[PDB]
RNA sequence: GCCCGGAUAGCUCAGUCGGUAGAGCAGGGGAUUGAAAAUCCCCGUGUCCUUGGUUCGAUUCCGAGUCCGGGCACCA
RNA sequence: AAUUGAAGAGUUUGAUCAUGGCUCAGAUUGAACGCUGGCGGCAGGCCUAACACAUGCAAGUCGAACGGUAACAGGAAGAAGCUUGCUUCUUUGCUGACGAGUGGCGGACGGGUGAGUAAUGUCUGGGAAACUGCCUGAUGGAGGGGGAUAACUACUGGAAACGGUAGCUAAUACCGCAUAACGUCGCAAGACCAAAGAGGGGGACCUUCGGGCCUCUUGCCAUCGGAUGUGCCCAGAUGGGAUUAGCUAGUAGGUGGGGUAACGGCUCACCUAGGCGACGAUCCCUAGCUGGUCUGAGAGGAUGACCAGCCACACUGGAACUGAGACACGGUCCAGACUCCUACGGGAGGCAGCAGUGGGGAAUAUUGCACAAUGGGCGCAAGCCUGAUGCAGCCAUGCCGCGUGUAUGAAGAAGGCCUUCGGGUUGUAAAGUACUUUCAGCGGGGAGGAAGGGAGUAAAGUUAAUACCUUUGCUCAUUGACGUUACCCGCAGAAGAAGCACCGGCUAACUCCGUGCCAGCAGCCGCGGUAAUACGGAGGGUGCAAGCGUUAAUCGGAAUUACUGGGCGUAAAGCGCACGCAGGCGGUUUGUUAAGUCAGAUGUGAAAUCCCCGGGCUCAACCUGGGAACUGCAUCUGAUACUGGCAA
């Protein structure tokens, strides 16, 4: 369920990214605690979010805008959830421990969001209550600045907000002072992003839920297009392309009436089960994209010291392909003349996947395999 | 249950306390006349009926007793008092 | 529901004419008739009795343009009436409105006459009918909607019927382009070259 | 207490009322006592469109059978005097 | 969504702790016949699911992913 | 006008004629699977888990019953701004109306399911020992008093649920007094028992200034009724198994007391020892019954979805209360299981009501709109509640209707295909050309479903009255969810609309090629072993059509359960023989009875459905008037040939 959600506050989807034991979750509960004293519709508890292995999405809002925070797993073994966690970024928050400094893995968290295109980052240098020596805080801060500088970001212009999520969660004003000014940086460094509402409708399928007694409630933030309750919208996935109709949409357990780009909503369909729909599909407009089993692309492969590969693979190599929510692997037919693809190549390759899904030209996508990101690119050709 | 007709619960139960109290008093008078038959005082038994006659008759018009059972007690007990007298 | 195919192929099957292609011309003369139902049509059939029962029904049913399921219902109504169950089938099959307008000559062929009815052109008793399977009642006047009169289809059509027999169970005017239906069709008043006797025995089983 | 009501028959969008004599506690198109006459509101401007036997009504009214306001209106609509 | 078990020629499995993959049941190719059996003469048809890495070298080492089955969740 | 109605073939053998099983040709279903898919109309749509359920919603209402008004809108007193009546505005139940409370009524209907039920039920036809709110006929009364309480204040337990204590006050709440009858008990005499007032209007009179009084309407009590409903008892009918043969002891019956609306072992006390059972008891299993639907020539057999009547259940089990009526879906008390809340003491909950969900399963849909019509509840009415009902959305699930175009067109083409390489075939098929336009798409007019109701008004009655009220005409603004409706007009272009099984025989219809007892087909007989009309492809052709086939199921064929209508010397089948009870059948004459039987009358056999004749939606499907039918049963009155009872 109930409670009609208001369409007054501009909604900017954010989220804390970081590392294990850093305090992504600690800061998440603390921000809502801070926003709890300015508005009585917050204060997400620590036991409410829960390490946070799932892409937990709680929300907080300042008297100016509304925000959809994400508490992603800052873990290497949970990169795929982090990829889909980065599927709803309009701006992020980097949690870096000023105790062990920026970790090479925390360094890896920055690059993964970059190949998928994270616009802005508000780095919250965490664990400040551990040390009061400012010059030691400066070297850890500048190393994060160095990190973003060599990773095509304004490391020289990245908003560094010091602070400790620990006492900020305990209600200590001094450490809560950093959180208040943290929100000051969020509304200024991150403007209103692009939401092509008049474009053919497209909604990435991220998570599948089944409310016991109401049906199927798939979710995700709309990329483009407008839908209304009662409109027939079809679903394209690795299985046979199916269809359904909208029967409702509630956001954060709060009712909504129209689906639009920008809002990470939970749409309710027409009586489908759990064994039909899974993560990776796409909710779209009637007859927009059809699946294929043969396609080409223009991809680039980076180096292993940065995070990619170090050795040139061969023909038949089968990596997973990711376009905003897809994890479809496939047999690769390399171009004649290039038997070995060394790290640094910017060639094309003919792909023969194993599970047919939406294939359309101009599809910016990334490629992974074996636990690391091998590169990124754009699908220019669809056979 | 959560209905405005839950009135009938408390109201009819309040009716239960009233009707039940009146039903026992009607019966105890009949116990007096049965003790009268066992006592062997045919005159006192006639006198026993003398106090219960306006009782059940006043219960008859109220619909409390089905009116048929009311006259039924006045039948057999009359047959009892003539059996002794 | 209609055939929507080659109007002479099925007629070449039977050998007998079905008038599907009457048109302005009298007789076709160029379709390699009577000896070509198809590819191996030169070899004469074994002609089993079961087949000949079918051969009269499939012949006559294509004459009215009615289809099996519907033709079975005409039979169902035929048995529950009186008189002659065999002749019951004849009067009801003639009872269709597209059939009566066919005798008037307002339509060159029945396929032509069917759309004539289906396109609100016919207005019997001042009531437009699109249903070709309309059961025509005795003593009534059929007509044509003025907007759909003399629309080039009926111009060459009426002069064709002059060589036709023009039955006695109805009468056309052609002066006001109107048709008056007389008494119910007799068995002797129709062509009488078909054997409808086998049909009632066909549905016997 | 029995009454003279209307049993709404006919298909979807095209009804046909059959004035009946039924028990009050029963269903619309259910158990009754007897049926007397009918009511065709969608009848053509022709011969028959509304029928009702006045005598059987009066016999039941004699014992104490009430009539529905719509049905009692038919009595005025059938025009006893006209 | 998570954690495991089978993925080894037609079928079921052995073989591992880096060193150029086996057996059985099969089945099949030929001479004889109208045609087979019996008889006699010959036999391995394998991407070890696929793909990548530490490589003189990986079934066996560490891994992802896909398929199938078996347990736990999560609840707009 | 009213049942004008019945098909067979293949397969045992070398061959035949029988007996005899097996299989197919038909139609249908609450369907499902596969493939394909244009629309409209009328229906149907969880059969399995009577499995578990989120949320919303499904039963409220009356001020013309009462105390009151916490709110909303005014009047009125007043008060503050300041435009001195333009505004602001604190009190006030004096009004319109009105949450919460008392009370009257409804909630026992409407709605859903088929677990249980083999006779407590149901169907058919009778019967008597009853009851019966709302409605209505008849006849009288409607006199006079008293004591508590909820809401509300004060305080207070508990998280909540939900209470506790002391006080406040009214009534159509409760409880008396009086009067009693054709009412109740009793042989009678006698004894005994009821109730409640409000609302509208108003003249004289009267006004402690509340009001009485008069009149109209309505409501109240009792009794004999009636209509209707319900309860109860008997008789016949209502499945399979005898590899279920003895069962029963409050059980069979009687007297007495009690109880029940009413009768009774319904229940107890004593007494008697019997009652049920082969025309099948008890026990076991399975199952809702019927009106009907499908099949069938009929008789029968199968079956009991939807519409309708009846019964039972309401998470499992159980009991009871209120009331006219339940021993109760959206009531209560208790135990149990499964969920939930919790401040851990203790509480909340029941979708087999609409939707909707997890799961089960081969498989059956929307958390829509509206009370416009009909029906239901309260109310004077207006209105209000109404997931009944009326409609809409999804689904080819069914039946019916329609469309995907018509006419013309021979170099009788291209290409495919076959070939005696001549040619044939596809084939008027296409292109080309001349036209038409339903339904789809779009744009405008425009039904009917609507009867009423509210205000005003005249007349006729009521009455002291031109008032109130009631009734009948008339006038005004009108009440439509469906709904960008039905239907009609118009514009553009052949424009958006054909597939599917099969082709050896049974059974309507062929060749070629490719594969060689391999792969596969297949309802049965069987096809394939290197020349397949049966496998696969292509062409052609057949059947049907927005459906076409596969599969499951019932009946038909099956006279292979034979009542209509079969068999036993050898094909399945005469007990080895005999006696004999129950049962069945029984010569002939007369009388008689009138049970079986026959004719006729009467009541009943509900409605819808099926049949005949008509009618309304362009037709049909469908809806519908009347008649007929409902082939049976019960009672009455006659008849006497045949059978039965009695007598010679
Ligand atoms: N001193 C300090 N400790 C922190 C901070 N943030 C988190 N931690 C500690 O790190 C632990 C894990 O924090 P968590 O938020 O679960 O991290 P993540 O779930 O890996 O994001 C907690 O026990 C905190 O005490 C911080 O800002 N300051
Ligand atoms: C439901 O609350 C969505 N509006 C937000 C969301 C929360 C958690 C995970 C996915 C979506």
């Amino acid at each position: 369920s109930k409670e009609k959600f208001e369409r007054t506050k501009p909604h900017v989807n954010v989220g804390t990214i970081g590392h294990v034991d850093h305090g992504k979750t600690t800061l998440t509960a603390a921000i809502t605690t801070v926003l709890a004293k300015t508005y009585g519709g917050a204060a997400r508890a620590f036991d409410q979010i829960d390490i946070t292995i799932n892409t937990s999405h709680v929300e907080y809002d300042t008297p100016t805008r509304h925000y959809a925070h994400v508490d992603c797993p800052g873990h290497a073994d949970y990169v795929k959830n982090m990829i889909t966690g980065a599927a709803q970024m309009d701006g992020a928050i980097l949690v870096v421990a000023a105790t062990d400094g920026p970790m090479p893995q925390t360094r890896e968290h920055i690059l993964l969001g970059r190949q998928v295109g994270v616009p802005y980052i508000i780095v919250f240098l965490n664990k400040c209550d551990m040390v009061d020596d400012e010059e030691l805080l400066e070297l850890v801060e500048m190393e994060v600045r160095e990190l973003l500088s060599q990773y095509d970001f304004p490391g020289d212009d990245t908003p560094i907000v010091r602070g400790s999520a620990l006492k900020a969660l305990e209600g200590d004003a001094e450490w809560e002072a950093k959180i208040l000014e943290l929100a000051g940086f969020l509304d200024s460094y991150i403007p209103e992003p692009e939401r092509a509402i008049d474009k053919p409708f497209l909604l990435p399928i991220e998570d599948v839920f089944s409310i016991s007694g109401r049906g199927t409630v798939v979710t995700g933030r709309v990329e483009r297009g407008i839908i209304k309750v009662g409109e027939e919208v079809e679903i394209v996935g690795i299985k046979e392309t199916q269809k359904s109709t909208c029967t409702g949409v509630e956001m954060f357990r709060k009712l909504l009436d129209e689906g639009r780009a920008g809002e990470n909503v939970g749409v309710l369909l027409r009586g489908i089960k759990r064994e039909e729909i899974e993560r990776g599909q796409v909710l779209a407009k009637p007859g927009t994209i059809k699946p294929h089993t043969k396609f080409e692309s223009e991809v680039y492969i980076l180096s292993k010291d940065e995070g990619g590969r170090h050795t040139p693979f061969f023909k038949g190599y089968r990596p997973q392909f990711y376009f905003r929510t897809t994890d479809v692997t496939g047999t690769i037919e390399l171009p004649e003349g290039v038997e070995m693809v060394m790290p640094g190549d910017n060639i094309k390759m003919v792909v023969t996947l194993i599970h047919p899904i939406a294939m359309d030209d101009g599809l910016r996508f990334a490629i992974r395999e074996g636990g690391r990101t091998v590169g990124a690119g754009v699908v220019a050709k669809v056979l | 249950n959560i209905k405005s007709a839950k009135k009938r619960a408390i109201q009819s139960e309040k009716a239960r306390k009233h009707n039940a109290s009146r039903r026992s008093m009607m019966r105890t008078f009949i116990k007096k006349v049965y003790a009268a038959i066992e006592a062997g005082d045919k005159a006192a038994a006639q006198k026993a009926f003398n106090e219960m006659q306006p009782i059940v008759d006043r219960q008859a018009a109220k619909g409390l007793i089905h009116k048929n059972k009311a006259a039924r007690h006045k039948a057999n007990l009359t047959a009892q008092i003539n059996k002794l007298a | 529901a209609r055939y929507l195919g080659p109007k002479l192929k099925l007629s070449r099957r039977e050998g007998t004419d079905l008038f599907l292609k009457s048109g302005v011309r009298a007789i076709d003369t160029k379709c390699k008739i009577e000896q070509a139902p198809g590819q191996h049509g030169a070899r004469k059939p074994r002609l089993s009795d079961y087949g000949v029962q079918l051969r009269e029904k499939q012949k006559v049913r294509r004459i009215y343009g009615v289809l099996e399921r519907q033709f079975r219902n005409y039979y169902k109504e035929a048995a529950r009436l009186k008189g002659n169950t065999g002749e019951n089938l004849l009067a009801l099959l003639e009872g269709r409105l597209d059939n009566v307008v066919y005798r008037m000559g307002f339509g060159a062929t029945r396929a032509e006459a069917r759309q004539l009815v289906s396109h609100k052109a016919i207005m019997v008793n001042g009531r437009v009918v699109n249903i070709a399977s309309y059961q025509v009642s005795p003593n009534d006047v059929v007509s044509i909607r003025e907007k759909a009169k003399k629309q080039s289809r009926v111009k060459a059509a009426l002069e064709l019927a002059e060589q036709r027999e023009k039955p006695t169970w109805l009468e056309v005017d052609a002066g006001k382009m109107e048709g008056t239906f007389k008494r119910k069709p007799e068995r002797s008043d129709l062509s009488a070259d078909i054997n409808e006797h086998l049909i009632v025995e066909l549905y016997s089983k | 207490m029995v009454t003279i009501r209307l049993a709404r028959h006919g298909a979807k969008k095209r009804p046909f009322y059959q004035v009946v004599v039924a028990d009050s506690r029963n269903a619309r198109n259910g158990r009754f006592i007897e049926r007397v006459g009918f009511f065709n509101p969608i009848a053509s401007e022709k011969e028959e469109g509304t029928r009702l036997d006045l005598d059987r009504i009066a016999h039941w009214v004699g014992q104490g059978a009430t009539i529905s306001d719509r049905v009692a209106a038919l009595i005025k609509e059938v025009n006893k005097a006209a």
